[PDB]
């Protein structure tokens, strides 16, 4: 369902990382498989060649936490007007306090030790169920 | 520009915002609406320094890039009982426990 | 402006805007103008209040969003509070 269209109509894009994370761009290919692309360090930008109707999303390269692009989940390159490129502004969302606490706890505890934490079983499951692109593709569908 | 503050006395802490161009006296009127004590019974402080009514929050060092939503700046508060003012007293927050072993 | 009082387990009294406190469905239910939290100490509840301010300020905004900071030493307790408060 969620997949790029094979249009063959060029479209130039600036990927602008306005987050403090290392960014992984992900292109959804013509069969809907996620394909990873080279990462962007915090604060940096790249001019890249893509196509009209192609689908992209963006993640933290180390943890796969979700990021936003022009204030939403997916980015689709559009028609360039007057030769000017389209801007893809990549930012942190406002995470819930719970999801942010889970991020910080995950960054300090090795997965094998989640069960030794003194918390309710449901929070152990919440930690183990870490961010993942396939999970979100199933959701977005 | 908005500045984000914690106004603190003893075991009381008020979260609020104000303009950088607003005055110390105007901040006392805010405290008055919440805690029901008039400006003349209030002293405001930055650390140990007593703040003058006519000065702006900006002049006194509360600026939009240091008094942030996720990390607000502290303003101390003392009340007058009867004739004289109490000393500035701010109770510290509780201490976190040791990091569990699996977090080291 | 309508304020509410949130009281920590060690007796610290946090006075915040009602609208900010309604970020939490749990707090809304406990109100519907003071709430006592027997399991949440002040070093955690103060951070909770700072999250409310952060969320209200940066939700539906254009200006770039900074990271919400959480010290390692309070992360486990803050997680438990956020789960109880559904925020
Ligand atoms: C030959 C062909 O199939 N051309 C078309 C096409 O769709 N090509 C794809 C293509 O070129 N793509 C798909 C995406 O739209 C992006 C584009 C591409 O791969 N561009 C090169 C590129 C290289 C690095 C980067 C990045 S991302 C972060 N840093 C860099 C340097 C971005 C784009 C691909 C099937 C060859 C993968 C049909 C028009």
């Amino acid at each position: 369902v969620l997949r790029s269209v094979n249009s063959r109509e060029p479209s130039q894009v600036i990927f602008c990382n306005r987050s403090p994370r290392v960014v992984l761009p992900v292109w959804l290919n013509f069969d809907g498989e996620p394909q990873p692309y080279p990462t962007l360090p915090p604060g940096t930008g790249r001019r890249i060649h893509s196509y009209r109707g192609h689908l992209w999303l963006f993640r933290d390269a180390g943890t796969h936490d979700g990021l936003l692009v022009n204030q939403t989940e997916l980015f689709v390159p559009s028609l360039n007007v007057d030769g000017q490129p389209i801007f893809a502004n990549i930012t942190l969302p406002v995470y819930t306090l719970k999801e942010r606490c889970l991020q910080v706890v995950r960054s300090l505890v090795k997965p094998e030790n989640y069960r030794r934490l003194d918390i309710v079983r449901s929070l152990y499951e919440d930690l183990e169920d870490h961010p993942n692109v396939q999970k979100d593709l199933e959701r977005l569908t | 520009m908005d500045v984000f503050l914690m106004i603190r006395r003893h075991k009381t802490t008020i979260f609020t915002d104000a303009k950088e161009s607003s005055t110390v006296f105007e901040l006392k009127r805010i405290v008055e609406g919440i805690l029901k004590r008039p400006p003349d019974e209030q002293r405001l402080y930055k650390d140990d320094q007593l703040l003058d009514d006519g000065k702006t929050l900006g002049e006194c060092g509360f600026t939009s890039q240091t008094a942030r939503p996720q990390a607000p700046a502290t303003v101390g508060l003392a009340f007058r009982a009867d004739d004289t003012f109490e000393a500035l007293c701010i109770e510290p927050f509780s201490s976190p426990p040791e990091l569990p072993d699996v977090m080291k | 402006m309508m304020y509410v009082k949130l009281i920590s387990s060690d007796g610290h009294e946090f006075i915040v805007k009602r609208e900010h406190a309604l970020t939490s469905g749990t707090i809304k239910a406990m109100l519907s103008n003071e709430v006592n939290f027997r399991e949440i100490p002040s070093h955690v509840l103060s951070k909770v209040c700072m999250y409310f301010t952060y969320k209200v300020r940066y939700t539906n905004s254009s200006t770039e969003i900074p990271e919400f900071p959480i010290a390692p030493e309070i992360a486990l307790e803050l997680l438990m509070a956020a789960n109880f408060l559904d925020c």
